[PDB]
């Protein structure tokens, strides 16, 4: 019937991404003796991707079948998502300085610096979580209490802008990183690095475009024509698959593909 | 009165912080090389200081030590790069310098550290070659000489250079990299600056999981 | 020459070492054990003190 | 002729070996089978001292077993109040690569030295209120590996030039030089009475020196590698050593031979520092593995571990009253244990 | 080591005057400075404090607000701006250095002082007698008592002994109970029970003549005992 | 069946 393939795909993604992030954090926790503050960006990322697979996904799974309950849940979800986005962006910028101003990155990066910028990341995730947070409560179902078509539509478009904006920023910064690594090319490192950076931008696009597109569409629909309803059904299932796949693949691309990690 | 001691300790802490900033941003270079090598040009340790483009370098010309290194070399795991200078024109010692480079490179402790290798005294090398692989080496065209250089000079000097790079590549896969140069030479500060930027860049690439 | 002088010095010091008196390891170990027991109580790492006498905490 | 001299050397060596073996009736373990074991010892970090910018190379306790000095390769000497963890003094050294420091038993001076081959004495108790160098002891031809005050005017040094020396600090001259070593000397230990001291060297041999006669009384050779650490038993009749070959070994100055060995198959790393606890029952050891171990000096059972370091444990030291152990480390922190 | 106090002289009541003290021959920046006062033929009286690096400043409540203590580390100078001087403020003002770390000797050195003429629940130090005539070669035991236990929980007793010879600034004798200062002969000794203390001059000499002042440092709106002057 | 957005 309808939901069995969805169940299988989502449950596989859940377990696989959970294992990935668990491994990533687990080897980082050697920071007690063996991991340097640069790994705290990776740890924050693995946390945000874990909470995307712990919050959200299991409820989306079991919503196959209160008010304050959904106020903390929705806040957690939005903050976890935007914390993932800002983790990726801040990683992109630190990797920019790491490569284009190699000395300043070496000097400046300190736990007293890393914890500050991570605090900024999660603080901005919180501050951007609220405007969508308080709109949602019980209705039977966690659903909008505030108007969907006026306030929520602009909120969704703004978070979509907060995805388009880091998309372009990290595209430009990885472009400059690639140009510099080219200049120093003009043996394997410089090329595989650029390939991985292109992959990172591609996967961020692939995984956050469905996420924002889904709810922006839901907000713009003035009335739910039956064919429109079915189209949105497809959109939501596909977007879920892609977004949770992205949050599952973050641990691999960001930590476990690293030669620095492979030496378990 | 304890409060006054604590205020003293915190003044000391402020001063230590003001030091730690200068400790991080300076680069430390270990300057090794035989007696023949003219490494002076660029009691024990001489802790020379210089800077380039507002990056300050601390170069420790270790010296006046018993010929053994096994012990006191463990001190320098913190350096960015060893600078190994060899007088290329002393053909007879050159095998000894080669074994010295081997002993440094494959040192258990230095494994992380790149070597900026100055093949020094190019001028004497050339004038000798004008006036050591006497039989069966010719320059790979992948590297080409500067104008005016007798291809004899080029083939000889690239033979010597290859001899060091050979040891550098037979071990120490990619954890550390030897950066050979030819020099006599006002630019030697700049060569060090560039190779140190490159060493730091590679260290970041490793560290940032790029 | 210095080399033969060095060897002569080596043999002289070896003689100087050989003539020294020595006791059986049994008695030496017994004395070491006796000292190790005689001061056992004063050892604050062997027999941890109460926190009242510990000046660190 | 060289051949005859060397043959006489070998026959003398065999005479010494045979005498030592004839004295070697029992063994320390063979006696201590009946000794009640120490069992487990756990020691918790009571303090952490976080000033140093770089790898800490040496520390030493003051005689008033509360003040503490340590050196780090960043070119700093710090005197710590081990109770309040206040920094009493911070001393900028002229040479960054200091490898040893020591505390005057009167508490008036600290010595430090390193790759500059100079042992600098610093006056802590000037009237001007700063700490100034009292004297620089330049005569060595190698890196200074260890120094230990005998008193405010006499300090013994160990150097990579293979010589240990005794100095008159008032003048700055060597009073007597101790030479019989062949490899770089690594550590010193003054006897409790300071009439004799023992030094470890890269030739894997330990020597006993007469501070006044200036001559090597005995040589010990049990180790298989360079000796990094040496420490006198509190009664002054035995000493432990620590070697790159992962073993500590106890020698007895009256038995003239090795008494005991401390090793465990799991330990592959070289020993960096050793020290006895006040009664001499516990032999601590520092390692290139980041953990320091506690050995029952009589039973050789590894009574415990001090696990709380995250780089090379470079220096170690028990207080004069035994109330604590300090350990410095290449992670640049000093942990006080108890 | 030399502290030279300057400024003062004569002031019309209600005016302002600023003392200047110039230090030399020691690391001025690392010493905490005190200003101490002594009205004519009266006892010593604390005036102010400014720790090393100006991070802490204290005042005697008698001058709180009226006096400002400041220092100039680069110029090795100590100041005391006085805002509205009352008749009470007439006194010789002494600069004092003090350095606080485990085992230091605070108040060890006192300037030569400068004269200014003008036209509760704290510790109180009590000294039994104004004077004690005694002949050379005899032993003496001056005594003091405090309203509070100067034995601190850390185990050391913050009692100080100073001797002011006729026509001289005080010099530290014992900086904590029994801690004989530097440069004073072993003849002087001190001990106490945490509330009462006695300076034992073990074998008197004619050089000892002068006024002996006790001082507390346990908790400081700093305060002195009254002078005890030996005679012969 | 009827889905609800991601918020």
């Amino acid at each position: 019937e309808l939901f069995m393939p969805i169940c299988a795909t989502y449950l596989l993604i859940f377990v696989v991404g959970a294992v990935g992030n668990g491994l990533t954090c687990l080897v980082i926790l050697r920071h007690k003796a063996m991991r340097t503050p640069t790994n705290y960006y990776l740890f924050s990322l693995a946390v945000s991707d874990l909470l995307v697979l712990l919050v959200g996904l299991p409820l989306e799974l079991y919503e196959m079948w209160g008010v304050g309950g959904c106020y903390f849940r929705t806040l957690l979800f939005e903050m976890v998502c935007l914390a993932s986005v800002l983790n990726v962006t801040a990683l992109s910028v630190e990797r920019y300085v790491a490569v284009v101003h190699p000395l300043q990155a070496r000097s400046m990066v300190t736990r007293a610096h890393v914890r500050r910028v991570l605090g900024a990341v999660w603080g901005l995730a919180m501050l951007c979580s609220l405007p969508n947070t308080s709109l949602h409560g019980i209705r039977a179902v966690c659903m909008l209490v505030r108007p969907r078509a006026l306030y929520n539509m602009v909120v969704q478009t703004t978070a979509l802008l907060f995805f388009c904006l880091p998309m372009a920023i990290m595209s430009v910064l990885y472009l400059l990183i690639g140009l510099r690594l080219r200049r120093e090319r003009l043996d394997r490192g410089r090329r595989q690095v650029t390939k991985m950076l292109f992959v990172l931008v591609v996967v961020f696009g692939i995984c956050w475009a469905p996420f924002h597109a889904d709810r922006v569409m839901w907000s713009v629909v003035s009335q739910w024509t039956d064919g429109l309803h079915l189209a949105f059904q497809h959109v939501h299932v596909i977007s879920g698959i892609f977004f949770y796949l992205g949050s599952a693949a973050n641990p691999v691309l960001y930590s476990l593909m690293s030669s620095r990690f492979r030496e378990t | 009165e304890d409060k006054a001691a604590v205020e003293r300790s915190k003044m000391i802490e402020k001063q230590l912080q003001k030091d730690k900033q200068v400790y991080r941003r300076t680069l430390r270079l270990l300057l090794l090389g035989a007696d023949n090598s003219g490494k002076s040009t660029i009691s024990g340790i001489f802790e020379t200081k210089f800077q380039v483009d507002k990056v300050n370098f601390h170069m420790f010309d270790v010296g006046a030590q018993r010929d053994e290194r096994r012990k006191w070399i463990q001190c320098f795991n913190d350096v960015t790069a060893i600078i190994f200078v060899v007088d290329s024109s002393d053909y007879n010692r050159l095998q000894e310098a080669l074994n010295d480079f081997k002993s440094i490179w494959n040192n258990r402790w230095l494994r992380t550290i790149s070597v900026i290798l100055f093949l020094n005294k190019q001028d004497l090398l050339a004038e000798k070659v004008l006036a050591p692989e006497f039989a069966r080496y010719t320059t790979p065209e992948d590297a080409t000489p500067e104008p005016g250089e007798d291809p004899r000079v080029t083939r000889a000097k690239y033979f010597i250079r290859k001899e060091f790079v050979d040891i550098s590549t037979a071990s120490g896969d990619g954890r550390h990299i030897c950066y050979p140069h030819f020099t006599c030479d006002t630019e030697n500060a700049r060569r060090i600056f560039n190779d140190c930027k490159d060493i730091i860049l590679q260290m970041n690439l490793r560290e940032y999981n790029l | 020459t210095a080399s033969i002088a060095q060897a002569r010095k080596l043999v002289e010091q070896l003689k100087m070492e050989a003539n020294i008196d020595r006791i059986k390891v049994s008695k030496a170990a017994a004395d070491l054990m006796a000292y190790c027991e005689a001061h056992a109580k004063e050892d604050p790492l062997l027999t941890p003190v109460p926190a009242s006498e510990n000046p660190f905490r | 002729e060289l051949d005859q001299l060397r043959q006489e050397a070998e026959q003398l060596k065999n005479q010494i070996r045979d005498a030592r073996k004839a004295c070697a009736d029992a063994t320390l373990s063979q006696i201590t089978n009946n000794i009640d074991p120490v069992g487990r010892i756990q020691m918790r970090t009571r303090r952490t001292l976080r000033g140093h910018l770089a790898k800490i190379y040496a520390m030493h306790w003051g005689t008033d077993s509360r003040l503490l000095v340590s050196a780090s390769q960043d070119g700093k000497l710090i005197i710590w109040d081990s109770y309040t963890t206040n920094k009493v003094h911070a001393i900028p050294l002229r040479s960054s690569w200091v490898m040893t420091c020591a505390y005057a038993p009167s508490g008036n001076y600290v010595a430090c030295g390193g790759l500059d081959n100079i042992c600098s004495i610093y006056n802590l108790k000037t009237r001007e209120g700063n700490v100034r160098v009292s004297r620089e002891l330049a005569g060595h031809t190698g890196y200074l590996s260890c120094c230990r005050f005998l008193d405010d005017n006499q300090i013994v040094t160990s150097s990579g030039d293979t010589t240990c020396a005794l100095w008159d600090i008032e003048t700055g001259q060597q009073t007597t030089t101790f030479t019989g070593h062949t490899g770089d000397v690594m550590s010193l230990s003054l006897a409790p009475d300071t009439r004799l001291f023992v030094s470890g060297a890269c030739d894997a041999s330990a020597k006993l020196w007469d501070v006044r006669e200036g001559m090597c009384r005995q040589t010990f050779t049990g180790h298989e590698s360079d000796i990094n650490a040496i420490c006198f038993f509190p009664n002054g009749n035995a000493f432990a050593t620590g070697s790159d070959d992962a073993t500590c070994r106890l020698f007895d100055l009256r038995a003239d031979q090795e008494l005991m060995t401390y090793s465990h198959d799991n330990i592959i790393c070289g020993i960096t520092s050793v020290s006895f606890s006040k009664s001499g029952r516990l032999l601590l050891a520092g390692y290139d593995d980041f953990n320091c171990n506690v050995w029952d000096a009589l039973k050789a059972d590894r009574a415990g571990v001090l696990a709380g370091h995250d780089n090379r444990v470079s220096c170690l030291g028990v207080t004069d009253d035994g109330m604590a152990v300090a350990t410095g480390s290449w992670d640049s922190f000093l942990k006080i244990w108890n | 080591v030399q502290l030279v106090e300057s400024g003062g002289g004569l002031v019309q009541p209600g005016g302002s005057r600023k003392l200047s003290c110039s230090a030399s021959g020691f690391a001025f920046s690392s010493f905490g400075m005190h200003w101490v006062r002594q009205a004519p033929e009266k006892g010593l009286e604390w005036v102010a404090y400014i720790s090393s690096g100006s991070g802490t400043i204290y005042y005697a409540d008698t001058v709180k607000g009226r006096f400002t203590i400041s220092r100039d580390d680069p110029k090795n100078t100590l100041f005391l701006q006085m805002t509205s001087l009352r008749s009470e403020d007439t006194a010789m003002y002494y600069c004092v250095r003090s350095i606080y770390y485990y085992g230091s000797s605070p108040f060890d050195f006192w300037g030569q002082g400068t004269t200014l003429t003008v036209s509760s629940s704290d510790i109180v130090m009590t000294q039994a007698t104004s004077s004690v005539p005694v002949t050379p070669g005899e032993s003496v035991s001056i005594s003091c008592r405090s309203s509070k236990s100067l034995l601190h929980s850390n185990g050391n007793t913050y009692l100080y002994w100073f001797l002011q010879r006729p026509g001289q600034s005080p010099q530290l004798l014992i900086y904590r109970m029994s801690n004989l200062a530097s440069g004073v002969p072993d003849r002087f000794s001190g001990s106490g029970s945490g509330t009462a203390f006695t300076l034992t001059i073990s074998r008197l000499e004619a050089e000892d003549v002068g006024v002996y002042y006790c001082m507390q440092h346990l908790e400081y709106p700093l305060t002195f005992g009254a002078g005890t002057k030996l005679e012969l | 069946f009827l889905f609800r957005p991601r918020n």
